[PDB]
RNA sequence: AGAACCUUACCUGGUCUUGACAUCCACGGAAGUUUUCAGAGAUGAGAAUGUGCCUUCGGGAACCGUGAGACAGGUGCUGCAUGGCUGUCGUCAGCUCGUGUUGUGAAAUGUUGGGUUAAGUCCCGCAACGAGCGCAACCCUUAUCCUUUGUUGCCAGCGGUCCGGCCGGGAACUCAAAGGAGACUGCCAGUGAUAAACUGGAGGAAGGUGGGGAUGACGUCAAGUCAUCAUGCCCUUACGACCAGGGCUACACACGUGCUACAAUGGCGCAUACAAAGAGAAGCGACCUCGCGAGAGCAAGCGGACCUCAUAAAGUGCGUCGUAGUCCGGAUUGGAGUCUGCAACUCGACUCCAUGAAGUCGGAAUCGCUAGUAAUCGUGGAUCAGAAUGCCACGGUGAAUACGU
C-alpha cells in the first residue's frame, strides 16, 4: 500500500477541506457524523446529477452545504423546487437549519471525481474499459490539464485473473506539495465483481 | 474479597430457595448455578447440587464450609494426567 | 447592491406572495440603495419581515461595519400577514457603472 | 546602564545581564555555589569570563527557566557571551575561538514510532 | 471589560476574524486592548493504517487550535450591540465574556 | 460488525438513558455511610432488580460507521481505518498529517 | 566508515584540574550516564593516590597510565585458511584510550570494597609496575612479539 | 488504543422464528408513561393515563400489536474471483516512454563512456534528440535574528510592601503566536579538463542535503486482510436472533518480545534542587478534616498560558549498611482491606502487615546503536467504569568508538 493520499497530504497548502467547522470535543463526532449521513443522502440523490464536492459549513447552529455538481440544471430542477425540497431533508438529516448552495463545475472533464465516475458508469453498461480510460484521458488533455492519469483495477473484461492497468499522459507529479493534484476514485459494480477507478489530474502548480 | 460494609453476597433466589428448605425439613438436592453465591449458617445440613458449567455436582455443606462461596467446591475443569 | 438573493424564487420576472411591488420593482428600489460600508469591501446584509405594512430599508438587519443611511427608503409592500420575505443582499464596491450583461461572465467566482 | 543578552540551551532560557562591579553571581535570587552544585555547571559559566579578564570587574544577575542543571549553565553560559558581545564588541573573536557564541542547536531527537526511541530500534530476529 | 476567546482550526481565517472584530470594535467605542495570541492545542493522534495487521504501519494526525485573545476595556453603548449583527465566518468559535 | 450487535448496543444506550435518574439515586444510597443498613440492603438488591443493560459499564463503544469495537476513537466517534479515511477525504476539519 | 572520515567531538576539561585527559578518563569510567558520581570517584582516587605517592593528583595519574600504554597492539587479518594476527602501531590518541579503558576494567574486577578505593589502588599498581591493566599490556605486547613476523 | 459482565465472534443449557436490525401492505390499538407475581434471565401474565397535526367521515403521518409472504440476517466459505487499505525489497536510485537510428528479428541505442555526487546529482563527450515517473526542491518541525501584539504569560528600571509579580505599574527580557530575514558552495584560496565538482577558511546562530519528520518510482512476493468496510457459493423453525452461566486467563513443555534483578557507580533513612510535553465536564478535582496507607468525607477553582491532574526522578548534602544470598533481590503464599463496577469465585487494580523463591552478570550462539545517539532517569497521552512492565509521546542526565574495507 505504497502511496500516500493526494489530497490529504495538500490539504495544509494547496488543497483545503471540505467539512469546515470548529467544534469542541463534545459536539466534534455528532457533527462528523451528521456530515457523514447529509453525504451519504446527497449521494444518493443526486447519483443522477454528476456531483464532485459537496463542501458542509456550519456556523451558528446551523448548516451551510455547497454542492459542487457540472450540471445545476438537474439538482435545482425548476427554480427553487427540487433544492428547497433537498434542504428540508438535509436539515431533518443535521437537526439544523439547513442551507443549500449549488456551485456550477466548470470543465467536468478536468474535475477527477466527475471523471471516475463517467468511467464506472460506462464499465456498468459493458464498454471496453481501456477504450474508456483512453477517453478520460484525451479529454482532460484537450480541456487543458497540464497532466492526468488514470487507473482501473479488477476483473477487467470479466477475466479470471484480476489486473490493473493505467494510462498517463503530460505530466503528474506527486511527490511535489504544491503541485494542484486533484485526485479522486469510484468504484464499478460489475457482473462479475467490483472494479476501481482511480484519477490523478495535474491542474498546475501553485506559486505563494 | 467483598468489602465488609456491602455484607456477603448471595443470590436472591438462592436464599429463598434455601429459606423454603428450611421451612420444610426437606432434604432432597437443590440445583443451583449461583456459584458466586456465598454458604449462610442457615445453609448448614442442606445438599446444593452446584452447576460446575456441565453438570450439577452435589455438596453436602458443613460447619467449615460457611464463609466459602458455593463455586468453590464444584470444580470446573477435569484434568486427570498427562500421561 | 449587486447580488439579490430571494428564496421561493425563479427568475426576476415572476411575481410573489403577499407583496405589492412585483419583482422588477423590488430590483429597482434595491438598485438605489445607499449603503456605508467601513472595513470590508464585500458584505451580506439580510431582510426579513413579516406582517402587513411596507417593508422600509430600516428592517435589515445590520451588521456592525454596514451603516444603511436611508431609514425611510421603501422597498416592499406586504399585505398579507401570513406572508413573509427573507431576500439576502449582496454588497460590493467599486468605481463607474458596470452592468448585468458584461459582469454575465466576468464572474470568476462560479 | 545595565547590558544583556538571553541564554537558550536544550530546553532552558537564561536572562543574563552585566552590569559594572566587584564580580558577585546571582542566579534566581541564590548565589552561583547555591544554585549549581555541581563544579562542572559553574565552570561552564565562569568559562567565557575567563576567557576574558572580566570576573572582577563586573556583576551579573541571571535569572533561568526549563531544562536541568547541565543545560540551563550552558543557556547561562550563552547569555553571558551575548552580553559581553553587546557590550564590548571587540571580543567576539576571542569568544568565537572558544565556541561560545556558537548556540548548541542538539535538542532530544523525538521518539519514532515503530522504534521504543530515537534510534534504539526493537529486538530482530530471523526466527 | 469585554474579553473575546476566538478558536479555530485554520490560523489564517483566526487572523481575519480577529482583524474584523478590531475593526467593529474601533469604529464604534474606543481603546480597544489588543488581539494577543495565547498557546495553540496541537491534539496529536496515531492509527494504524493497515486494515488488519501491521503495526509499526502508522499515521499520526493532529488538529492545531488556535486561540486568540481580543479584548475591549470600555463597554460603550454602540460597541458591545455592533457584534450582534456582525456574525464572524464560519469555522471561528467566537467567546465574548463581559467582566 | 453484524447489524445484530449494533441493534444491541443501540438498545443497551436506550436503557442507559431511561434507568440513569434511579441508578444513579440507588448507587447513592449504597454510598451514603449516614444511612441505615437495611435500607442500603434494599438498595443493593434494588439494583441487581433493575435490568443488567441498564448499566453504561455495558455498552461499548464502536465506530459510528462500521460498528467495529475495536480501533475506536471518540473525538471522532469512528474506528482508526474510517477515521483515516475521513481525513484522506477533507471530511475531519483540521486534521492532517502531523510531523515534528 | 566507508564513506567520509569525521572530526572528533569537542570534550571539555575537568573542573578541578584542568585537563582533557582527566575528563576522558572520567568519562570512560561512567556509567549510564552519570557523569557527575564518575567524577567524583575519580577525583577521590586521585586524592588517595596523591596521598600514596605523593607528587600531585595529575602527575601521578599521568605516570600511572604511562606504565599500562601500549606501544604494539595487534589485528586479525586471516588472508591464509587460518587466521593471522598481525602486529600494528597503535596511534597517540588510540594508545591513551586503551590503557584507561583497561584500568577501568582492572577496577571494576578488583575485589575492594568501594570503587574509587579499587580505582586508587589499580592506579598505584601501575605505577609500581605490578597488577591486572599492567599484565594485559604485557600480554598484548608478547602476542605481538609472537607475531613480528608478520609485518 | 485495554476479554470479569458487556466486548464475543466460542462452549453449555434455557428460548424465538418475517424475526434483534429495514422497507411494504392488511387491519387491532395513539405513542409512551408508570407499577405487580413467576423465572438464572430471556420472557410470560396484571393495574393507571392519553385520542395531536385533518375529514362530499371507504380514513390518515409518527409508534406499538398480529398474520401472510416478498425479504431481513450470517464475524458462514473462497484474499487462488475482487476493490480498498497495508507490509516488503527500499527512501534502494532506479524504472520507462515518444520520435529518430542500428539489427532479418527477440532487441539495442537513449540509460553506455571520462570525471563527479547522497542521488540516472551535475558537467563533458557521444546516433541520438527530447519527455515522464522517481532524486532534489516546494510542506511540518528544530537552531539565530527582526517587526507586530502583550493576558490568564513576563519583571529590566521605577514606587509601595504581608518580601509572594502580589499591587501600582512597565513594556524591556523570557514566553506566546502571526508575518518577514537568513545558507545559495553566495564570498576567499588551492586542485581540476578553459568544467561539474572537490579540499580547506572567512564570516555566521547555523556550512556544504545544518538536525529530525512527512514524502515510498515502475514493479516484486497468486505477501496480508472476504473478521473494519465494500464486493463476484452455502445456511434460512437455522451456519439467523435473545438470554443466563462458563471459556478466550486452561499447563508435562518449546520459542518470541519485554520488565525486575543479581548489588556499594549500590540499598535504606532524613533534608533539598532543576523539566518538557500533554489531558480534563456522566471530567480533572486544590485547600481543610479523618485514615499507617490504598483511600474516605467535605468541597472551591476550572471547557482551562488562569484551576486541577502535579510532589518530576536520576541528582546534590548528611548519616548509615561493609561484600553476606546481605538492610541485595523481590517472586510466592497467608491474613486483612480500599476503589471501580448490578457483579471482582473462575478473573481487576491498588494498599497495609506478615512471608522473603530463583537469582552472585548467564552455553552454543544472538540483537540494537555513529550524538543530544546508546545507556540510564522519571513525566504524560490514547483505549478506558475499572484494568499496562505494552503502544504512542515528552523532557532530564549523558558516553564510548569509527584505523579502515
Amino acid at each position: 500500500g505504497q502511496k500516500v493520499h493526494p489530497n490529504g497530504i495538500r490539504l495544509g497548502i494547496v488543497k483545503p477541506w471540505n467539512s469546515t467547522w470548529f467544534a469542541n470535543t463534545k459536539e466534534f463526532a455528532d457533527n462528523l457524523d451528521s456530515d457523514f449521513k447529509v453525504r451519504q443522502y446527497l449521494t444518493k440523490e443526486l447519483a443522477k446529477a454528476s456531483v464532485s464536492r459537496i463542501v458542509i459549513e456550519r456556523p451558528a447552529k446551523s448548516i451551510r452545504v455547497t454542492i459542487h455538481t457540472a450540471r445545476p440544471g438537474i439538482v435545482i430542477g425548476k427554480k427553487g423546487e427540487d433544492v428547497e425540497k433537498l434542504r428540508k431533508v438535509v436539515a431533518d438529516i443535521a437537526g439544523v437549519p439547513a442551507q443549500i448552495n449549488i456551485a456550477e463545475v466548470r470543465k467536468p472533464e478536468l474535475d477527477a471525481k466527475l471523471v471516475a465516475d463517467s468511467i464506472t458508469s460506462q464499465l456498468e453498461r459493458r464498454v471496453m474499459f481501456r477504450r474508456a480510460m483512453k477517453r478520460a484521458v484525451q479529454n482532460a488533455m484537450r480541456l487543458g490539464a497540464k497532466g492526468i492519469k488514470v487507473e482501473v483495477s479488477g476483473r477487467l473484461g470479466g477475466a479470471e485473473i484480476a489486473r490493473t492497468e493505467w494510462y498517463r499522459e503530460g505530466r503528474v507529479p506527486l511527490h511535489t506539495l504544491r503541485a494542484d493534484i486533484d485526485y479522486n476514485t469510484s468504484e464499478a459494480h460489475t457482473t462479475y465483481g467490483v472494479i476501481g477507478v482511480k484519477v490523478w489530474i495535474f491542474k498546475g502548480e501553485i506559486l505563494g | 474479597p467483598r468489602s465488609l460494609k456491602k455484607g456477603p453476597f448471595i443470590d436472591l433466589h438462592l436464599l429463598k430457595k434455601v429459606e423454603k428448605a428450611v421451612e420444610s425439613g426437606d432434604k432432597k438436592p437443590l440445583r443451583t448455578w449461583s456459584r458466586r453465591s456465598t454458604i449462610f449458617p442457615n445453609m448448614i445440613g442442606l445438599t446444593i447440587a452446584v452447576h460446575n458449567g456441565r453438570q450439577h455436582v452435589p455438596v453436602f455443606v458443613t460447619d467449615e464450609m460457611v464463609g466459602h462461596k458455593l463455586g468453590e467446591f464444584a470444580p470446573t475443569r477435569t484434568y486427570r494426567g498427562h500421561a | 447592491v449587486t447580488e439579490v438573493e430571494i428564496d421561493g424564487v425563479l427568475h426576476e420576472y415572476s411575481t410573489k406572495e403577499g407583496v405589492q411591488e412585483d419583482i422588477l420593482e423590488i430590483l429597482l428600489n434595491l438598485k438605489g440603495l445607499a449603503v456605508r460600508v467601513q472595513g470590508k469591501d464585500e458584505v451580506i446584509l439580510t431582510l426579513n419581515k413579516s406582517g402587513i405594512g411596507p417593508v422600509t430599508a430600516a428592517d435589515i438587519t445590520h451588521d456592525g461595519d454596514v451603516e444603511i443611511v436611508k431609514p425611510q427608503h421603501v422597498i416592499c409592500h406586504l399585505t398579507d400577514e401570513n406572508a413573509s420575505i427573507s431576500m439576502r443582499i449582496k454588497v460590493q464596491r467599486g468605481r463607474g457603472y458596470v452592468p448585468a450583461s458584461t459582469r454575465i461572465h466576468s464572474e470568476e467566482d462560479e | 546602564n545595565q547590558y544583556y543578552g538571553t541564554g537558550r540551551r536544550k530546553s532552558s532560557a537564561a536572562r543574563v545581564f552585566i552590569k559594572p562591579g566587584n564580580g558577585k553571581i546571582v542566579i534566581n535570587q541564590r548565589s552561583l555555589e547555591q544554585y549549581f552544585g555541581r563544579e562542572t555547571a559553574r565552570m561552564v559559566v565562569r568559562q567565557p569570563l575567563e576567557l576574558v579578564d572580566m570576573v572582577e570587574k563586573l556583576d551579573l544577575y541571571i535569572t533561568v527557566k526549563g531544562g536541568g542543571i547541565s543545560g540551563q549553565a550552558g543557556a547561562i553560559r550563552h547569555g553571558i557571551t551575548r552580553a559581553l558581545m553587546e557590550y564590548d564588541e571587540s571580543l567576539r573573536s576571542e569568544l568565537r575561538k572558544a565556541g561560545f557564541v556558537t548556540r548548541d542547536a542538539r535538542q532530544v531527537e523525538r521518539k519514532k514510532v515503530g522504534l521504543r526511541k530515537a534510534r534504539r530500534r526493537p529486538q530482530f530476529s530471523k526466527r | 471589560r469585554i474579553r473575546i476567546r476566538l478558536k479555530a482550526f485554520d490560523h489564517r481565517l483566526i487572523d481575519q476574524a480577529t482583524a474584523e472584530i478590531v475593526e467593529t470594535a474601533k469604529r464604534t467605542g474606543a481603546q480597544v486592548r489588543g488581539p494577543i495570541p495565547l498557546p495553540t492545542r496541537k491534539e496529536r493522534f496515531t492509527v494504524l493504517i493497515s486494515p488488519h495487521v501491521n503495526k509499526d504501519a502508522r499515521d499520526q494526525y493532529e488538529i492545531r487550535t488556535h486561540l486568540r485573545l481580543v479584548d475591549i476595556v470600555e463597554p460603550t453603548e454602540k460597541t458591545v450591540d455592533a457584534l450582534m449583527r456582525l456574525d464572524l465566518a464560519a469555522g471561528v468559535d467566537v467567546q465574548i465574556s463581559l467582566g | 460488525a453484524k447489524q445484530s450487535m449494533k441493534a444491541r448496543e443501540v438498545k443497551r444506550v436506550a436503557l442507559a438513558d431511561k434507568y440513569f435518574a434511579k441508578r444513579a439515586e440507588l448507587k447513592a444510597i449504597i454510598s451514603d455511610v449516614n444511612a441505615s443498613d437495611e435500607d442500603r440492603w434494599n438498595a443493593v438488591l434494588k439494583l441487581q432488580t433493575l435490568p443488567r443493560d441498564s448499566s453504561p459499564s455495558r455498552q461499548r463503544n464502536r465506530c459510528r460507521q462500521t460498528g467495529r469495537p475495536h480501533g475506536f476513537l471518540r473525538k471522532f466517534g469512528l474506528s482508526r481505518i474510517k477515521v483515516r479515511e475521513a481525513a484522506m477525504r477533507g471530511e475531519i476539519p483540521g486534521l492532517k498529517k502531523a510531523s515534528w | 566508515p566507508r564513506r567520509r572520515v569525521i572530526g572528533q567531538r569537542k570534550i571539555l576539561p575537568d573542573p578541578k584540574f584542568g585537563s582533557e585527559l582527566l575528563a576522558k578518563f572520567v568519562n570512560i569510567l561512567m556509567v549510564d550516564g552519570k557523569k557527575s558520581t564518575a567524577e567524583s570517584i575519580v577525583y577521590s582516587a586521585l586524592e588517595t593516590l596523591a596521598q600514596r605517592s605523593g607528587k600531585s593528583e595529575l602527575e601521578a595519574f599521568e605516570v600511572a597510565l604511562e606504565n599500562v600504554r601500549p606501544t604494539v597492539e595487534v589485528k586479525s587479518r586471516r588472508v591464509g585458511g587460518s587466521t593471522y594476527q598481525v602486529p600494528v602501531e597503535v596511534r597517540p590518541v588510540r594508545r591513551n584510550a586503551l590503557a584507561m579503558r583497561w584500568i577501568v576494567e582492572a577496577a571494576r574486577k578488583r575485589g575492594d570494597k568501594s570503587m574509587a578505593l579499587r580505582l586508587a589502588n589499580e592506579l598505584s599498581d601501575a605505577a609500581e609496575n605490578k597488577g591486572t591493566a599492567v599484565k594485559k599490556r604485557e600480554d598484548v605486547h608478547r602476542m605481538a612479539e609472537a607475531n613480528k613476523a608478520f609485518a
